[PDB]
């Protein structure tokens, strides 16, 4: 198999830039490529075709060069429908090889995350099993790392992370991340804290609760 | 114009298999061929293989070779494409979509070997699961008042199968500050979900708020008033 | 070293056994050829039709 | 049995190599071998050629007789291989046409 | 359950190249053909020896790196280097194509004219099923399999019996 | 009166839904299909070429003086040999590639041809007798969906053997 | 092929850098055609056998 490598993987731009994200390949596929917009909620739909052809109807903005083993797509003015995934696609050879894609995104000033902890509600307890939700609000860039401590200890793979897209006006992000345990584990222990490292502060913040103390 | 319009959703279990189907208009089917691509929750694009609705020939990708077999039909201009011994593994959106020009020779430029238009999807999902309703369970404004004015308060639905369940806010008023989050899988097979808002502490106390948590796979709609705990 | 080579490259001593060669442009004794492509491989059997 | 099934095949092979012909740019055969030598050890070997390692001089440092070089005094080889760390160290000197006197000397 | 090269190769022989399959009353049995496999073999290796046959040996050349810009003479001496690296890298790719074309061509007419050999044999005592395999329309036990298989089947002795079986 | 020929010495202006097809005639009359799957493999081999072909990119950048407005003499004489040399290398890889591929295109779609003619005499095995011209002489009725099931490899020479053997002896 | 004036092929003195040049011109265009030429009967020969292989069948 053919393996295509796009770089960057993701991106932060602001509207009117001007940007160039690469295509390479592992073994010569001429100007078999093609490339393709994605959306998040709908299909991909072809963008430009045999390395520099823009399919009918596509922006102007839009060009592609390459050939062989390497290949560029450029958007001349960044515009507000632009901020998706881009993925490129080698014909030459079957099977057909995508690659991993680059995600743009909209750029920011860094903004730090508010930080909630949630004791497990009384009667999820009350079903047998505990739920305790930690929530990061509005924050900018994606990258975070977040920490469970009961009764200092640290926990590792019972805890789940949810992210959302990126917000239509502020442009930040949210996560969620919920550690589960059996209502026998939840009553052994006190004190249980999330513990939140972020660029927007310069010492990590720690939320917490005492258990049955409200 | 130049269409292609596929079946709808697909729910299974891991031992089946599962049958998509793509119709085709605007275009001599029997002219070019069909490319069937898959994508993951949250993943990358797959190429599963191709079929020529003008000789029927077919190229698999190697690790689909002995489950899939793909068919097409130039009489109703539909291809399809079968995937047997299904797994959690195949839980995608199967696309197809246009590929290469046939019955003639063609340069490069013009071999259409690049998939245009796409379909709109079919959703696939294989879990050994039954369809469930949704629990909801309050997370209420905690610490002093959470903060001087922000609070942020939430609802927990877990333990439901299968995607997707529909959240509201006070029915649709609130809409500003709300967050619902993408849902998860949990080991258990089975969905969960979040949605909160962030509100202004001093509202707490007069007013009221309450998610409604619309599932329609199950039929069941439960509304969750969230208050703060009272010590 | 201490080996016998009768090619030689700044990249140091290469073997004669393949008739092309990748490494420099820039050879002493009896070399391969210099190519551009890093792989070219020669079919020594027939078409491969599994099952 | 009254009759008899006699059939004729070929071998296969469980994974087979791609290759390039004229009209295809890749088909699986049974076997291959690499016509294009991409690698090294890294090493000079010393034979069947005679090899004069210059170390710290120069074949026109050698040839001048810069004291460091007296070693190459009356010196032969097949190769002359020149270092890096190759240095001068007598009178500042320059040779116009540098490259030519150098390829005389070396063949 | 036996089927010939029409259709695929048999991963099961791994004593030559080509070879007989058969299922008689005896039951079945397989077996390579020397002689083809060798014949596809001494062309490979044929091709292997013209391949590497003519020595390149070059000593003194010009100079093909540079540390310093001087122009026209040092533009001539890249240009031609790299107009000679190109030919020659054409050369490769061309005769690679060329011979690997040559190869499927040839195994695939030993194939072929084991077939036909086999064909020439049996005369009117078989039929082409189709799939690469014969129908012998007469009791052929072991020692009269491996007449065809060394050549030395005499169709005159199973003719008559043959062609009472093909013709009601 | 006009009796059907087939490819030996002898093209097929009229058809034109493929490259390789039948023609028949039988108790309904006659007809004309084209086959799809041999018109395919030979157009496929030679989109390949046409890939292959265009598959190296040669991209040039600065380079040497090609056309000289003085006489300079040795070195000009030299740039000048050079470029001669490179372009009469070229010239003969150019017209050696064509005759190479012409041939081998040439031959592939005569391949092709014979490829379905003996797929064809595979099929019908003991019931019909090679005419000499490119056609079977099918000694039994066969009618159209007879043909269509020869066209699309199901046709079971056992159905008609007894009827197609009688004719023949 | 009409060659008239050309390059210098052969030299009395030895001059470094220009004749090296020179020299190195003339013995890759030998060897490009001596390859042509080995290439060019070997093909020939193999279908020249090929065709009249044909012509009894
Ligand atoms: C002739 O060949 C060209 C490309 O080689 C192709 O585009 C064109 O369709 C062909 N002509 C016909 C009549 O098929
Ligand atoms: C050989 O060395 C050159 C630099 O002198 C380098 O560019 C090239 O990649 C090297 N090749 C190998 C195979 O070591
Ligand atoms: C091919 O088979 C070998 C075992 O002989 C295995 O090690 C290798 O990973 C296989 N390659 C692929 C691409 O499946
Ligand atoms: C060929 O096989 C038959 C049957 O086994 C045997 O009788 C005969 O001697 C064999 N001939 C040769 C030349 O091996
Ligand atoms: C082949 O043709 C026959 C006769 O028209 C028909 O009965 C059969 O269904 C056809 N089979 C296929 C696979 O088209």
């Amino acid at each position: 198999d053919i393996q295509m490598t796009q770089s960057p993987v993701s991106l932060s731009a602001s509207v009117g830039d001007r940007v160039t994200i690469t295509c390479r390949a592992s073994q010569s596929i001429g100007k078999f490529l093609n490339w393709y917009q994605q959306k998040p909620g709908r299909a991909p739909k072809l963008l430009i075709y045999y390395a520099s052809n823009l399919e009918t109807g596509g922006p102007s903005r839009f060009s592609g060069r390459g050939s062989e083993t390497e290949f560029s797509l450029t958007i001349s003015s960044l515009q507000p429908e632009d901020f998706a995934t881009y993925y490129c696609q080698q014909s030459n050879n079957v099977p057909h090889t995508f690659g991993q894609g680059t995600k743009l995104e909209i750029k920011r000033t860094v903004a730090a995350p508010s930080v909630f902890i949630f004791p497990p509600s009384d009667e999820q307890l009350k079903s047998g099993t505990a739920s305790v939700v930690c929530l990061l609000n509005n924050f900018y860039p994606r990258e975070a790392k977040v920490q469970w401590k009961v009764d200092n200890a640290l926990q590792s793979g019972n805890s789940q992370e949810s992210v959302t897209e990126q917000d239509s006006k502020d442009s930040t992000y949210s996560l969620s991340s919920t550690l589960t345990l059996s209502k026998a584990d939840y009553e052994k222990h006190k004190v249980y804290a999330c513990e939140v490292t972020h660029q927007g502060l310069s010492s990590p913040v720690t939320k917490s609760f005492n258990r049955g103390e409200c | 114009q130049v269409q292609l319009v596929q079946s709808g959703p697909e729910v299974k279990k891991p031992g089946a298999s599962v049958k998509v189907s793509c119709k085709a208009s605007g275009y001599s089917f029997s002219r070019y061929g069909i490319s069937w691509v898959r994508q993951a929750p949250g993943q990358g694009l797959e190429w599963l293989g191709w079929i020529s609705g003008y000789t029927g020939n077919t190229n698999y990708a190697q690790k689909f070779q002995g489950r899939v077999t793909m068919t097409t039909d130039t009489s109703t201009s539909t291809a399809s494409m079968e995937l047997r011994s299904l797994r959690s593994d195949d839980t995608a959106v199967y696309y197809c979509a246009r590929d290469k020009k046939q019955g003639e020779v063609v340069l490069p430029a013009a071999s259409f070997r690049w998939f245009a238009p796409w379909g709109q999807g079919t959703l696939v999902t294989v879990s050994s699961a039954s369809t469930k309703g949704p629990s909801v369970f309050p997370l209420a404004p905690s610490s002093k008042s959470t903060s001087g004015g922000t609070a942020a308060l939430g609802c927990l639905v877990k333990d439901y199968f299968p995607e997707p369940v529909t959240v509201s806010w006070n029915s649709g008023a609130l809409t500003s500050g709300v967050h619902t989050f993408p849902a998860v899988l949990q080991s258990s097979g089975l969905y969960s979900l979040s949605s909160v808002v962030t509100v202004p502490s001093s509202s707490l106390g007069t007013q009221t708020y309450i998610c409604n948590v619309n599932h329609k796979p199950s039929n069941t709609k439960v509304d969750k008033k969230v208050e703060p705990k009272s010590c | 070293d201490t080996c016998i080579s009768e090619c030689i490259t700044p990249n140091g001593s290469i073997p004669n056994d393949k008739p092309f060669q990748n490494v420099n442009k820039i050879t002493y004794g009896a070399c391969p050829k210099y190519v551009k492509q890093n792989t070219l491989k020669l079919a020594t059997g027939m078409r491969n039709v599994p099952e | 049995n009254s009759t008899a099934t006699l059939c004729l095949g070929h071998h296969a092979v469980p994974n087979g190599t791609l290759v390039k012909t004229i009209t295809d740019d890749q088909i699986e055969v049974t076997n291959a071998t690499e016509l294009v030598q991409s690698s090294s050890t890294g090493k000079i070997c010393n034979n069947p050629h005679r090899i004069l390692d210059g170390i710290d001089c120069t074949l026109i440092d050698a040839l001048l007789g810069d004291p460091h070089c007296d070693v190459f005094q009356n010196e032969t080889w097949d190769l002359f291989v020149e270092r890096s760390k190759a240095f001068s160290n007598c009178y500042p000197y320059d040779v116009p046409d540098y490259a030519s006197l150098r390829s005389l000397v070396a063949s | 359950a036996i089927a010939g090269f029409i259709e695929n190769g048999w991963e099961g022989m791994i004593d030559g190249w080509y070879g007989f399959r058969h299922q008689n009353s005896e039951g079945t049995g397989q077996a390579a053909d020397l002689k083809s496999t060798q014949a596809a073999i001494d062309q490979i290796n044929g091709k292997l020896n013209r391949v590497i046959e003519k020595t390149n040996e070059k000593f003194h050349q010009i100079e093909k790196e540079f540390s310093e810009v001087e122009g026209r003479i040092q533009d001539l001496e890249k240009y031609v280097e790299d107009t000679k690296i190109d030919l020659w890298s054409y050369n490769a790719e061309l005769l690679v194509a060329l011979e690997n074309q040559h190869t499927i061509d040839l195994t695939d007419s030993e194939m072929n004219k084991l077939f036909e050999k086999t064909r020439r044999q049996l005369r009117e005592n078989a039929e082409d099923m189709g799939n690469g395999c014969f129908k012998i329309y007469h009791k052929c036990d072991n020692a009269c399999i491996e007449s065809i298989r060394n050549g030395t089947y005499d169709h005159d002795v199973y003719r008559d019996e043959a062609l009472n079986n093909r013709f009601q």
